[PDB]
């Protein structure tokens, strides 16, 4: 069963990248601003370092993880003046110069779907205090010790690691992973690609025009589908959901008495004094520093799990973008052709674009040809005959040709093998 | 507030506000210490100068919002000063801004970088992705090698850590049979 | 883990002899008991955090294997796997708790503007590269391969004929020497 026609198809794949930087001071959580629970608090030594430092190595490890995702080229590249792609349209995945940041459409249809539950990355001191209507969630968080530092890169600045990607991809293939960026027509890129996945290049000159057009049309579909449906990005949404998950949880435990009179220090102090009091303040802190030794915890399970999820996604990028990776569905459902990458909060969006065989039909086939006796074994492609003529044709691709020494190799005789069937091999 | 209701709490259950016994009026409660503090430092053995972020918040308002009128003179100097910075993660006292673009040296945030240079003093900027670079595409135009080379780098993996193990009694008791007897009403945590 | 023996955990004092020598079971096998929980705590928290770094560590001697299969006994295609450039080899040396690879790796280097055609018609048939690409010096036209300069002349042997050079966008007018 050969293809006669195929399909360029594009798929989307998101890999969460990155968590939020939070940040924890014990003494706000535990005791609040009171001396003298810091005080009991010191007779524990060295569990609020060892907290702080676990979360400081998961925020260096989060702007590692983005680093090293997006900043695998150090020449930033940009898009020419001149749009001139064979037919190939690039302009919802390309930055917008009319747009204030650098973001794509596509890309600002995506931070436009997910929502980041964080009030952005500025809240004041007097929004806070101005915010007394509604006991904004962040705000609470934020005076009991809780706080969400900003990454390192701005959206601004992955948007332009993102469009020097592109630029690379599309001027130069690969060559600009492999050292220096070259430049090269998009189509002879295209040629490339053909010729890596086993199909001749001379089909896609022939039809050029029409890939390019279903390339974007393709596109289009992308953005349609991605304006409408919300569950397409919920591997990123439920990560800042969990995160914010967490952070409630942790927040609501400072209600719990964990068998005290009462969830408050203050209550306690003003009612009780050191020599019983301390049970109930000792009560009180092993439980809140075993809850923050739960969280903790749970975030370094996630920060491996990011860590497993962006060392896939930088995998990707090498192997998909700065080339083209014959493993199999490691780059969405087909032949690979390439993959695009885009920015996302906390992660990012793969655009895979491959080959897709679309139409087929039946043949009949042969190992071989015996010509004179002796056996002939397709050079390249298989043998196929029509019923009335033998041709031989490229695997993943209906072309058919004559039969010649040039398209065959002779090995033994047609005695030895199985399947092999009378016919002439023309001599130039 | 409710006339049989006395005090209002937050989520965390905690006393958000109170009102006032003498003039009914109601008062929200903050922490003192509110914002957290960030050190930014070249490190010992070459200088002493450091710079302080505080985040999120105006620098107009860092003095109120650190209570800067309560504090030593020592923090007071950075406080408020010439070399103050606005950045989108917050205040920057200590360091003076360049307009020059650098390699990340010490990573503040949303895009800023900090180092220590010689002017002699610490300086804060906005890092550069690597050398803006252009790229010469055209329909009819190729970029050929002529001549190569051959590189060599170094790839580290870490592979294996020490062995550790630990007996418990010793760290947990030290050779006290009566401790190792309290110890056994815990059950198999240790052999776990 | 060791300068947590020094905690109270809200007792008396960290030492248990001196809670013994001091106190008596009905009260101090309280303060035995923080004593107990806390150290346990910290036992547990360490293990915990060898337990992250062990699964860390697995990950990275995986990935270690996986170079040393696909580097050293093999050439990797795979695309700044085995260090920036096309992989040529990787050697391995030891290291305490680890290990480091030299990856050796070809780079172009210097390099020359052409101008190109992805086909050359000859008699009205379309004849694009067998391997390589076509190049033009301005005078002549030749094939190279795409990672290094090495023209050769246009022949019947360097190239294939499919169609005509009606429909393919962007060739040229030639000749393809006949040997
Ligand atoms: C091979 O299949 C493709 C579709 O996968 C065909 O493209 C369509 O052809 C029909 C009929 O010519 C047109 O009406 C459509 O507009 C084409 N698609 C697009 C996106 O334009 C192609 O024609 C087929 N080729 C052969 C030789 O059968
Ligand atoms: C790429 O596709 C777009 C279709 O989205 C072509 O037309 C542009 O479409 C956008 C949005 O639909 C409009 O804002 C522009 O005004 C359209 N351009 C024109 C010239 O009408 C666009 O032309 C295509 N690119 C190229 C190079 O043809
Ligand atoms: C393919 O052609 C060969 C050559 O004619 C055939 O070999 C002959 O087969 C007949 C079958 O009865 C024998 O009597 C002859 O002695 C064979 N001659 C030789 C030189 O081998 C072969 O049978 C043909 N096979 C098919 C499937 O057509
Ligand atoms: C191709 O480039 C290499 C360098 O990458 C050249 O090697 C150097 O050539 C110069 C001039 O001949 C010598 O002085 C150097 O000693 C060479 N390098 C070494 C390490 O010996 C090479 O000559 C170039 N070839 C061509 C044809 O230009
Ligand atoms: C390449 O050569 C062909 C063959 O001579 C050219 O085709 C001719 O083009 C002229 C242009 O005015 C027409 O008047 C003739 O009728 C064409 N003849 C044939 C047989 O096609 C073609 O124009 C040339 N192209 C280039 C770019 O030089
Ligand atoms: C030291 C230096 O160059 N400072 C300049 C400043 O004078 C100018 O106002 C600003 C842009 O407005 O850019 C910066
Ligand atoms: C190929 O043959 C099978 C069984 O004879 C049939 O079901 C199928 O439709 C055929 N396909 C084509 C393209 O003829
Ligand atoms: C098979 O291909 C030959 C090639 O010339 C053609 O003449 C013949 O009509 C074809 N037969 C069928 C059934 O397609
Ligand atoms: C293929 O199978 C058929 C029966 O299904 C059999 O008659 C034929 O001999 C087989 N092919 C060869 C080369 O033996
Ligand atoms: C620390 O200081 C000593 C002596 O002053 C010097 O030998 C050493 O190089 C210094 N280290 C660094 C990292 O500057
Ligand atoms: C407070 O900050 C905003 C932006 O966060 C800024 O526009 C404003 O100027 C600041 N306040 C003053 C008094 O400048
Ligand atoms: C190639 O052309 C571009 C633009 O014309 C130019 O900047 C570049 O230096 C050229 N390179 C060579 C090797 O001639
Ligand atoms: C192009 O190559 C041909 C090959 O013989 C040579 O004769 C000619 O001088 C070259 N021209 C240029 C500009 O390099
Ligand atoms: C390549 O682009 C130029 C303008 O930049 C145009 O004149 C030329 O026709 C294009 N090539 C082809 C084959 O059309």
């Amino acid at each position: 069963a050969i293809p006669t026609n195929f399909t360029i198809s594009v798929t989307t794949e998101i890999l969460p990248v990155s968590m939020t930087k939070t940040s924890v001071d014990c003494t706000m959580y535990i005791c609040g601003d009171s001396t003298e629970c810091s005080n009991l608090l010191l007779q524990y030594g060295s569990f609020c370092t060892q907290l702080n430092r676990a979360l400081t190595g998961i925020a260096v490890e989060q702007d590692k993880n983005t680093q090293e995702v997006f900043a695998q080229v150090k020449q930033i590249y940009k898009t020419p003046p001149i749009k001139d792609f064979g037919g190939f349209n690039f302009s919802q995945i390309l930055p917008d110069p009319s747009k204030p940041s650098k973001r794509s459409f596509i890309e600002d249809l995506l931070f436009n779907k997910v929502t980041l539950a964080d009030a952005g990355f500025i809240k004041q001191y007097g929004d806070c205090l101005g915010d007394i209507a509604a006991r904004d969630l962040i705000c609470a968080q934020k005076f009991n010790g809780l706080t969400v530092l900003p990454p390192l890169l701005t959206d601004e600045m992955i948007a332009q690691y993102t469009s020097a990607l592109l630029a690379g991809t599309i001027t130069s293939g690969w060559t600009f992973g492999a050292g220096a960026a070259l430049q090269i027509p998009f189509a002879m890129q295209m040629a490339y690609r053909f010729n890596g996945i086993g199909v001749t290049q001379n089909v896609l000159y022939e039809n050029q025009k029409l890939i390019a057009n279903q390339f974007n049309s393709a596109i289009g579909k992308i953005q349609d589908s991605l304006s409408s449906t919300a569950s397409a990005l919920g591997k990123l949404q439920d990560v800042v959901n969990q995160n914010a998950q967490a952070l409630n949880t942790l927040v609501k435990q400072l209600s719990s008495n964990f068998g005290a009179i009462s969830s408050v220090l203050n209550d306690i102090l003003s009612r009780l004094c050191p020599p019983e009091a301390e049970v109930q303040i000792d009560r009180l802190i092993t439980g809140r520093l075993q809850s923050l030794q739960t969280y903790v915890t749970q975030q370094l399970i996630r920060a491996a799990e990011i860590r497993a999820s962006a060392n896939l996604a930088a995998t990707k990028m090498s192997e998909c973008v700065l080339g083209q990776s014959k493993r199999v569905d490691f780059c969405g459902k087909g032949y690979h052709l390439m993959s695009f990458p885009q920015s996302a909060p906390h992660g990012v969006v793969f655009l895979h674009v491959t080959y897709v065989p679309a139409q087929e039909k039946n043949f009949t086939t042969a190992p071989a040809i015996c010509h004179d006796g002796k056996a002939h074994f397709p050079r390249e492609g298989v043998f196929v005959s029509n019923g009335t003529h033998w041709f031989v044709t490229q695997r993943n691709f209906y072309e058919p040709q004559i039969i010649t020494t040039d398209n065959t190799f002779v090995s033994g005789n047609c005695d030895v093998v199985i399947g092999i069937v009378n016919n002439t091999v023309y001599d130039p | 507030f409710l006339p049989f209701q006395q005090f209002g709490r937050d989520i965390a259950d905690t006393t958000d506000a109170v009102r006032d016994p003498q003039t009914l009026e109601i008062l929200d409660i903050t922490p003192c210490s509110f914002g957290g503090v960030s050190v930014i430092t070249p490190g010992t053995n070459t200088s002493n100068q450091v710079a302080v972020l505080y985040q999120d918040v105006n620098c107009t308002e860092v003095p109120v919002a650190i209570h800067a009128d309560q504090l030593t003179p020592t923090w007071r100097v950075y406080s408020t000063g010439s070399n103050v910075f606005q950045t989108r993660a917050g205040c920057l006292i200590g360091a003076e801004h360049v307009n020059n673009s650098y390699e990340c040296d010490i990573p503040i945030g949303a895009g800023i970088c900090a180092s220590y240079q010689t002017s002699q003093s610490i300086i804060a900027y906005t890092m550069s992705l690597g050398a803006e670079n252009s790229v010469a595409y055209s329909n009819n135009s190729i970029a050929i090698p002529t001549n190569f080379t051959i590189s060599v780098t170094t790839e580290i993996l870490p592979v294996s850590m020490t062995k550790t193990s630990v007996d418990c009694t010793m760290y947990i008791c030290g050779d006290s049979t009566e401790c190792s007897n309290l110890l056994l009403q815990y059950g198999s945590f240790c052999t776990q």
